[PDB]
């Protein structure tokens, strides 16, 4: 049964000017002085309370005028013209008394609309403040999600005011939970001992229980006799129930110290041939390939990038149009370290194509990648702000450039083309001239380690390497890599284990291509066999495939199950 | 809070319960107090009020309607059951709407039954299925019914309010009320037209 739609949206029109001139009110809202002249089945068509209060029987049901309370006016506002017209102004700041009210009149809709707007919402600077409302309300899938990106960020984080204020409960599910990220698990410790030392002897009745969730190899040693000093005086049930408690409750390590130094892979080719490309892994210390999620939507032609807090982006990319059909969109999307997919986010205002995503201060700055524009100022570099969840334009690049790299050093962006090169300065936002290369090459990648630039191959590649200085500001050669003659080397430039290490991948005439690294000794400026890449684990990756820095959790990733 | 602020609170809500009960519902400010029992269920026990809910109904039911349909059993038995039906219906209706609304998010986390279900489950248990009520009520509807077809006539309307009761009781389908009111009355009608078809073969023929 269809529904036409032209006098759909007179009715509401007209309902819309009935609200503005006030004709047909029988029943008006009294909210803390202020006249709300309405009616009481637009209020149904909004909200499931007002059911209770005209189709009942009760005083309020023959009261033409009703005194309701505990509720703002602008919020009563802003729903009421969302069930009269149908305009939802959902801002930053008053989505919060918007759910409180949602969820006192009971009206689903906007309680799913602002329950979206919040999940889309989710941050670092009001984490807990969220989860705390979520425990308030029950919003139980907006409660996972924090619960989820609450761990990481505090895990990250743990200097919020807010936590201080949280009930025992939401400690309780959030320390003993198995999924923080944490570099070691003392810093939960000291979290947990500031947050029980935060208040007077209410928490004490808490430690019983808090301790019960921490591991035991922090409840003998230190952090128990400083219980002890801001313990309350002559209390003795306490320390000596301390004392002979920490026998049960099976330490056991948890989830957070599983981050190791891999190297993640994308576009690799595919192993079955019903997909065309796929995303793998490999573990310079466990030796294995682990698989990864796809590509959202098996988006291919992207960039990848690692903030300093070991966070996986993806921006551009095109999908193929609904034989050769691809269809660019400026789609952006974060993964899950933990849930292994990946997770919509604010899409960028041109799309690219092979983008170079760079971390600066926070900001992910993508430079050029084939955009569409193509008008005079042919770059469209764009910063993207992570706490306000935007994309901000920055200062264009003077010249345009095709098949470029970029990388951030001394909290500058330094983006390379075949022979120019140009700094950004984000404090300013400006470009100054640098160093010009003697060689002309191109589609290679480069590596930021330490304060040095180091162009590693271009044009198959070759084994070309371009020392750049920035202290200095000046290209210099130191070697080349001593590879197989007769071969196309596939360089890869990556900084693993504080150290230059070259990801290089080599196939000989008639023969199958071979995987091995080296390790480039930077005061003998020369590359040293670090491992090699056995063929039985890893098998071919293709050509167009990326490296990048970051560390996964085997855990919670699979094997890849593949033929050597 | 401190346990004497919950408890004041209970107590009021208890108090205009029973004033509610004793047939002075329409006329009593409720809202400050249902806010109240909303910060029962929000403070620790998530399920104060809809426990009190539930004892008060059911100590309600047993006082008032146990004792009348037990007192007039045979002085407009079905008549005096379907009044204080409707009255317990309406008394649904406002405390149903209100208590619905609040078992939105009780079907969202808790998954129970709404507070109109509730009802109707505590009236059947404590009403309908009684060990002397069901029997007796049994009783009087197969005795009328067949008074009916042995030719002369009855109210019909009444039996019509009754099955459309039963019905509503039912609270799913046709599970309670076809076993309750077809099974012994399958087997009275069964009994009855074999006795008569008996009559018929010996007292006329095909014709």
């Amino acid at each position: 049964r269809q529904i036409n739609t032209e006098y759909a949206v007179s009715l509401l029109e007209q309902l819309k000017l009935f609200y503005e001139q006030q004709l047909f009110t029988d029943i008006v809202l009294i909210v803390e002085g202020t006249e709300f002249p309405c009616h009481k089945m637009v209020l149904a068509t909004c909200s499931s309370y007002f059911r209770a209060m005209f189709m009942s029987g009760l005083s309020e049901s023959k009261q033409t005028h009703v005194h309701l309370r505990n509720v703002d006016a602008a919020t009563l506002q802003i729903i009421i013209t969302y069930a009269y017209t149908g305009n939802l102004a959902m801002n930053d700041s008053t989505v919060e008394q918007l759910y409180e009210t949602a969820c006192f009149l009971q009206v689903e809709d906007v309680l799913q609309r602002c329950r979206e707007y919040l999940i889309k919402k989710i941050n670092a600077e009001n984490c807990v403040r969220l989860l705390s409302f979520a425990d308030l309300f029950s919003c139980e899938e907006l409660k996972q999600s924090a619960k989820r990106m609450v761990e990481h960020k505090f895990t990250a984080v743990y200097h919020q005011d807010a936590f201080m204020q949280l009930s025992h409960d939401l400690l309780i599910d959030i320390l003993s939970s198995d999924n923080l990220n944490v570099e070691k698990e003392e810093t939960v410790r000291e979290a947990a001992m500031l947050w029980l030392e935060y208040n007077t002897e209410s928490r004490s009745q808490y430690l019983s229980s808090v301790l019960s969730q921490i591991r035991i190899d922090a409840l003998s040693e230190v952090t128990q006799r400083a219980w002890f000093q801001g313990l309350p005086p002559n209390d003795k049930s306490v320390v000596v129930q301390g004392l002979y408690k920490d026998m049960p409750k099976f330490f056991k390590p948890r989830l957070g110290m599983t981050k190791e130094e891999m190297m993640i892979f994308i576009e690799a080719s595919s192993e079955n041939p019903c997909s065309l490309y796929s995303s793998v892994c490999y573990s310079p210390q466990a030796e294995k390939v682990y698989k990864l999620c796809s590509p959202p939507a098996d988006l291919h032609k992207v960039g990848t990038v690692v903030t300093p807090d070991n966070d996986i982006y993806i921006a551009g990319g095109q999908v193929p149009l609904k034989q050769t059909a691809f269809r660019t969109v400026n789609c952006f999307y974060w993964f899950d370290a933990q849930q292994n997919t990946w997770f919509p986010k604010t899409p960028m205002l041109f799309v690219r194509i092979k983008p170079s995503l760079v971390c600066c201060e926070g900001y992910i700055y993508a430079i050029g990648g084939d955009s569409v524009g193509g008008e005079l100022n042919r770059r469209t570099v764009e910063r993207y702000d992570t706490e306000k969840d935007e994309w901000t334009m920055v200062s264009p690049l003077p010249c345009a450039w095709q098949w470029s790299a970029a990388v951030v050093v001394h909290d500058c962006i330094y983006v390379m083309t075949l022979n120019l090169m140009y700094c950004y300065f984000p404090r300013s936002d400006s470009w100054v001239e640098m160093a010009m290369r003697q060689t002309s090459r191109s589609f290679a990648s480069a590596a930021a380690f330490g304060d040095k630039i180091f162009y590693i191959g271009g044009l198959g590649s070759s084994v070309t390497v371009e020392i750049y200085d920035v202290n200095k500001n000046e290209w210099k050669m130191a070697a080349n890599i001593p590879a197989k003659r007769y071969s196309d080397p596939c360089v890869r430039a990556v900084v693993i284990s504080n150290s230059l290490c070259v990801f290089m991948r080599e196939t000989h005439l008639n023969e199958r291509a071979k995987y091995v690294t080296y390790q480039y000794d930077l005061e003998l400026d020369r590359w040293s066999l670090r491992q090699h890449i056995s063929e039985r684990v890893l098998w071919d990756l293709g050509r167009d495939f990326r490296c990048t820095v970051g560390k996964l959790y085997p855990s919670c990733l699979e094997e890849s199950p593949w033929k050597p | 809070m401190d346990e004497k602020y919950v408890n004041s609170i209970w107590d009021l809500l208890k108090n205009a319960i029973q004033e509610i009960q004793r047939k002075n519902n329409s006329g009593l400010s409720f809202e400050e107090l249902y806010r109240n029992a909303y910060t029962m269920v929000l403070h620790k026990h998530g399920e104060k009020l809809y426990t009190g809910l539930r004892e008060v109904v059911t100590e309600h039911l047993i006082n008032k309607v146990r004792e009348d349909v037990l007192n007039s059993l045979n002085n407009n038995f079905l008549q005096t059951l379907n009044q204080a039906w409707n009255d317990h219906q309406t008394a649904m209706v406002m405390i149903r709407d209100i208590l619905m609304y609040m078992d939105r998010v009780y079907v969202q986390q808790n998954n129970v039954e709404n507070v109109y279900n509730l009802g109707l489950i505590i009236f059947r248990d404590q009403v309908v299925r009684y060990g002397c009520i069901r029997d007796h009520l049994r009783q009087t509807l197969l005795d009328m019914i067949a008074r009916e077809r042995k030719g002369e006539v009855v109210d019909r309307g009444a039996i019509r309010n009754a099955c459309q009761m039963l019905m509503i009781l039912g609270l799913e389908g046709r599970s309670v009320y076809e076993e309750d009111f077809e099974a012994p009355f399958l087997e009275m009608s069964a009994e009855f037209f074999q006795m008569e078809s008996q009559k018929f073969l010996a007292e006329n023929s095909a014709s």
